[PDB]
């Protein structure tokens, strides 16, 4: 049978996690701000030449909402943890993020990437260098993604299947 | 203060009229906005839009007449227009507040609460409350969901001021 993977996106408010999930199972790009209650989505893949099928919960980053991470954080596998190049604020939140991850796993040791979203903006703030540095102190993958363009939203989402696989075997 | 009322179409069968005191004492440009766009009369309006989000539990949410989809909807004043003030509260089911995307930035979205919702306090700016037919709106509430999408078309078939 086909292997299914549980992953979860996280981030600050309007960094593009709608988007780039979107973008991975509908192939168009919402334009539009529309604030994430709570969705799920479901798509097969090839990856490294087997099929799998990745379940996604593209979840809220409204602020006011942040006590309630715990259920999805302890049922999710591996996690997009995403900012936006543009925002510095949602570069610093991802800390928080990733310690609430781990402080609801009880793990220091979870599947996850570190996306820097919006890079075909030209109002950069958060430096390559500077995630690429945070990403291998954390030991975790780093990819820029366009939700926009497209850029790095296949690999994104692959190579999260590729650390939860890591994971469980 | 003035009086509106919707009708509630549902799958486009009526499930009947809602009305609401708007309260212009208090937040006399709010409660502008939701009357004339009852009434449609500057061209466009709440006529034949649906609601998007029903969350059974907490509230009815709708009023994007301009895109249908959640994303849209603007006021008579623009696109946007600030947050006139924060003096009543959501206090129990049947009040009527403004949805938004931060501060100041209210357009024709609204929400109609089924329960107390304290935390939108000083968040989302509270306009106005059902005056008849709340156990519609309790209705409503059979074909929300969790994350809010709705089951069947849940429409104002009809709209005005009384
Ligand atoms: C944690 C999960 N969650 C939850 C939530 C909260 C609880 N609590 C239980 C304990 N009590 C004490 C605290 C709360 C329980 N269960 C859930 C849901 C059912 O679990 C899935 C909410 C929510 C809201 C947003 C994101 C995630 C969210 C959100 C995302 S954008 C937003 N709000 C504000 C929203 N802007 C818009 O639409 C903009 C586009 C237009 C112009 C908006 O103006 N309005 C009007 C007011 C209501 C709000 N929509 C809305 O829909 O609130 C849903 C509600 C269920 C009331 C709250
Ligand atoms: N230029 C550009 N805009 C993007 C990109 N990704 C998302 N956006 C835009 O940024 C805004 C927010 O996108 P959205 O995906 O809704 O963000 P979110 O993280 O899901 N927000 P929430 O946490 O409220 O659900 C939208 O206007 C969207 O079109 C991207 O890669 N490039
Ligand atoms: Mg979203």
């Amino acid at each position: 049978s086909m292997t299914e993977y549980k992953l979860v996106v996280v981030g600050a408010g309007g960094v593009g996690k709608s988007a780039l999930t979107i973008q991975l199972i509908q192939n168009h790009f919402v334009d539009e701000y529309d604030p994430t209650i709570e969705d799920s989505y479901r798509k097969q893949v090839v990856i490294d030449g087997e099929t799998c099928l990745l379940d996604i919960l593209d979840t809220a980053g409204h602020e006011e909402y942040s006590a309630m991470r715990d259920q999805y954080m302890r049922t999710g596998e591996g996690f997009l943890c995403v900012f936006a190049i543009n925002n510095t604020k949602s570069f610093e939140d991802i800390h928080h993020y990733r310690e609430q991850i781990k402080r609801v796993k009880d793990s220091e040791d979870v599947p996850m990437v570190l996306v820097g979203n919006k890079c075909d903006l030209p109002s950069r703030t958060v430096d390559t260098k500077q995630a690429q540095d945070l990403a291998r102190s954390y030991g975790i993958p780093f990819i820029e993604t366009s939700a926009k363009t497209r850029q790095g939203v296949d690999d994104a989402f692959y190579t999260l299947v590729r650390e939860i696989r890591k994971h469980k075997e | 203060n003035p009086t509106v009322f919707f009708d509630i179409a549902v799958d486009g069968e009526p499930l009947g009229r809602v009305s609401f005191e708007l309260f212009a004492d208090k937040v006399p440009k709010t409660a502008e906005n939701f009357r004339a766009l009852s009434t449609g009369e500057k061209g466009f309006g709440y006529k034949g839009s649906c609601f998007h989000r029903i969350i059974p539990g907490f509230m009815c949410q709708g009023g994007d007449f301009t895109r249908h989809n959640g994303t849209g909807g603007k006021s008579i004043y623009g696109e946007k227009f600030e947050d006139e003030n924060f003096i009543l509260k959501h206090t129990g089911p049947g009040i009527l507040s403004m949805a938004n995307a931060g501060p100041n930035t209210n357009g024709s979205q609204f929400f109609i609460c089924t329960a107390k919702t304290e935390w939108l306090d000083g968040k989302h700016v509270v306009f106005g409350k059902v005056k008849e037919g709340m156990n519609i709106v309790e209705a409503m509430e059979r074909f929300g969901s969790r994350n809010g999408k709705t089951s069947k078309k849940i429409t104002i078939a009809d709209c005005g001021q009384l």
